């Protein structure tokens, strides 16, 4: 899946 | 300027916050806070196809990766 990390 | 629009996302309809983890639904292409949809940042690398709670109903449940890159 595509994600936006912290 | 001050009257510019800003993109909003997720079930909560908030603008992006770089301090919060998000995952893209492969179906609707919206983005979701892990905390809003019950996905932990550390569990996400195992998700192959993510479907949000709304898209699940017609597009099926999220799937898991059958293989992973170690290293
Ligand atoms: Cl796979
Ligand atoms: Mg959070
Ligand atoms: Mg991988
Ligand atoms: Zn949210
Ligand atoms: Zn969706």
């Amino acid at each position: 899946a595509r994600t936006k990390q912290t | 300027g001050s009257m510019a629009t800003v993109p909003v996302y997720c079930v909560c309809r908030l603008p992006y916050d770089v301090t919060r983890f998000m995952i893209e639904c492969d179906a609707c292409k919206d983005w979701f806070h892990g905390s809003c949809v019950g996905v932990e940042e550390e569990e996400a690398p195992d998700i192959d196809i993510y479907h949000c709670p709304n898209c699940e109903k017609t597009h099926g449940k999220s799937t898991l990766k059958k293989k992973r890159t170690w290293h």
